[PDB]
RNA sequence: CUUGAGUCUCGUAGAGGGGGGUAGAAUUCCAGGUGUAGCGGUGAAAUGCGUAGAGAUCUGGAGGAAUACCGGUGGCGAAGGCGGCCCCCUGGACGAAGACUGACGCUCAGGUGCGAAAGCGUGGGGAGCAAACAGGAUUAGAUACCCUGGUAGUCCACGCCGUAAACGAUGUCGACUUGGAGGUUGUGCCGGCGUGGCUUCCGGAGCUAACGCGUUAAGUCGACCGCCUGGGGAGUACGGCCGCAAGGUUAAAACUCAAAUGAAUUGACGGGGGCCCGCACAAGCGGUGGAGCAUGUGGUUUAAUUCGAUGCAACGCGA
RNA sequence: AAAAUG
């Protein structure tokens, strides 16, 4: 379909998971691919490594777009923060952009109740 | 946090600036708080525990400052 | 750490005045420990109303991700 | 050990070859302290594979031995509970050993009369990679890259 | 009379209180666009959500609750408590010069008021969280801890309740008695030198069972009040008062025990910490557990199957 | 991960 050259990776980089979005400038979402569906399921799962083979996986799933250039766009604590970015690299686009986007609320929201483990 | 990669300036380099950015703003560190509610008197209590600890250590320092080993 | 507005008899340091209060917050938009740039609490105190009230009128940011 | 001031052994190197790796091969296979008698099982091999080889015999025991050495292991470790599997390198003379030993337990299970031609069948297998020595080695190998995420502490 | 107590004048810092408005971040929900097979969760899972298109991402909207950074053994308040910004109404504290009143003070049974959270009543509100409840796990069970959900409630107005390890486990007021380092907030003089208020840490004499307290006393004294009299029974019963209720408050007796208790000491222990060691793990090689037989033991049997050893440290042991 | 008792 149409050409890009200009995309913005979304890097949810939770404790569990990490899901890669790759997006037009708009938001409009070209490709994705996540560490739970990259053969890593579990202990697997919320690792660097997973978190590298989905950012791969998910360049591999915009190739067709002709994407040149990307912003990226990193939101949460996970392990899968700087491994994605490092992969997205490596596969030749060009990174003209790191953004840090978690949301802090400016208190907000009362939190979930601490675990008793 | 916002980091944009400078001309010449290469990959590693743009990702040290970023992880730096993040450090300074404490992201990490805000997001590993919230994450569970701390009661009040919780956290009233780790922020004078920190404190105490904080003033016993420097205590211990001027006074080892005294004291020789061997 | 010194600070800048015991040394030049500030009244108030107003919130009008971005030029000076751009270096009291982070490139983040956060108001910088006064541990840190060495404020005394007086006017650490003057320094955050100040920034809160510039915030308000938008002359300045909350955060870097409006 | 904890202490940890483990000097190495000298080995004699075998007679006939003059090799320190195959005196370790022989020693392998040894039994019961039976050195000749394993002495005699791995040159009637290996004499063997140099005729079924026509290259030589320490050539020949070589190509086998490229075709069995793994690279990289599994070590377990219990993290939270549960127990990880950790990829980790192996050093060359873990790695010579680990073949070694490999196509020793391989040939123990074959079939054929005499240890001699199990072990001269075993060493040609694995220069083809082929028996159940060079099949070790590609379960280890997979062991380790399914779990290439753990290779951290 | 003016020194205690108070009034006035100028000013200072403050999350002190009440009312009203508003800002930005975020969660959730609703609508739509892109997009596609997963998401979510755990120690591992499953329940749950998703091809009726989730999760992710972008836009628009709704709504409630809380105010990141500043922020601090920082500040204010009688205590409970109080935190974005702005206004309105309002309480207290402190400092410098004076001027004024002239003991007008201190404490306080009963009384009265205030009083966290939960709870209760009426009427609203309800994002997030979350007793109850449901399901999934875990387990011998698991009416839990963990997971996915979720209702009171948390929020608002008004009224009620009146209790908390409501703690400094330390009543209020006043005087006196070596020091050191800080914080915060005034003020005098000229960065230094003073002088007030509040406050954190350490420590001297003294005090203390000790631990400790130590000019903000648990030191040395004075005024007034509250309270205690072995552990249980019991802050319970009965009665009274209060409460819509939950319950609060006042508050026994029989009976029973020879202790209960505080601090500190030596050990031992810990699924507390740290550092080491050992064929303890690990890396390996050969075994035992299966077979036949030898041998010892248990048991059973017997007239007797002599006695002893009988977790590791008895069982080819005394022999 | 679970991990009771004398
Ligand atoms: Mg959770
Ligand atoms: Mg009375
Ligand atoms: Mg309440
Ligand atoms: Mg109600
Ligand atoms: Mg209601
Ligand atoms: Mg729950
Ligand atoms: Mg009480
Ligand atoms: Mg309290
Ligand atoms: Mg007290
Ligand atoms: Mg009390
Ligand atoms: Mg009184
Ligand atoms: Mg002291
Ligand atoms: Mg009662
Ligand atoms: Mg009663
Ligand atoms: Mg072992
Ligand atoms: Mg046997
Ligand atoms: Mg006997
Ligand atoms: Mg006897
Ligand atoms: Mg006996
Ligand atoms: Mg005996
Ligand atoms: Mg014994």
């Amino acid at each position: 379909r149409k050409q890009v050259s200009d995309g913005v990776a979304h890097i949810h980089a939770s404790f569990n998971n990490t899901i890669v979005t790759i997006t037009d400038r708009q938001g409009n979402a070209l490709g994705w691919a996540t560490a739970g569906g990259s053969g890593f399921r579990g202990s697997r799962k919320s690792t660097p490594f997973a978190a590298q083979v989905a950012a791969e996986r998910c360049a591999d799933a915009v190739k067709e777009y002709g994407i040149k250039n990307l912003e990226v766009m990193v939101k949460g604590p996970g392990p899968g923060r700087e491994s994605t970015i490092r992969a997205l690299n490596a596969a030749g686009f060009r990174i003209t952009n790191i953004t840090d986007v978690t949301p802090i609320p400016h208190d907000g929201c009362r939190p979930p109740k601490k675990r008793r483990v | 946090p916002v980091i944009k990669v400078r001309e010449n300036e290469p990959f590693d380099v743009a990702l040290r600036r970023f992880k730096r950015s993040c450090e300074k703003a404490g992201v990490l560190a805000e997001v590993r708080r919230r994450e569970f509610y701390e009661k009040p008197t919780t956290e009233r209590k780790r922020a004078k525990a920190s404190a105490v600890k904080r003033h016993a250590k420097k205590l211990a320092r001027e006074n080892a400052r005294r004291t020789r080993l061997y | 750490k010194f600070c800048r507005f015991t040394a030049e008899g500030v009244q108030e340091i107003d919130y009008k005045d971005i030029a000076t209060l751009k270096n009291y917050i982070t490139e983040s938009g956060k108001i910088v420990p006064s541990r840190i740039t060495g404020t005394r609490a007086k006017y650490q105190r003057q320094l955050a109303r100040a920034i809160k009230r510039a915030r308000y009128l938008s002359l300045l940011p909350y955060t870097d991700r409006h | 050990p904890r202490r940890r001031v483990i000097g190495q052994r000298k080995i004699l190197p075998d007679p006939k070859f003059g090799s320190e790796l195959l005196a370790k091969f022989v020693n392998i296979l040894m039994v019961d302290g039976k050195k000749s008698t394993a002495e005699s099982i791995v040159y009637s091999a290996l004499e063997t594979l140099a005729q079924r080889s026509g290259k030589s015999e320490l050539e020949a025991f070589e190509v086998a031995l490229e075709n069995v050495r793994p690279t990289v292991e599994v070590k377990s470790r219990r993290v939270g509970g549960s127990t990880y599997q950790v990829p980790v390198e192996v050093r060359p003379v873990r790695r010579n050993a680990l073949a070694m030993r490999w196509i020793v337990e391989a040939a123990r299970k074959r079939g054929d009369k005499s240890m001699a031609l199990r072990l001269a069948n075993e060493l040609s297998d694995a220069a083809e990679n082929k028996g159940t020595a060079v099949k070790k080695r590609e379960d280890v190998h997979r062991m380790a890259e399914a779990n290439k995420a753990f290779a951290h502490y």
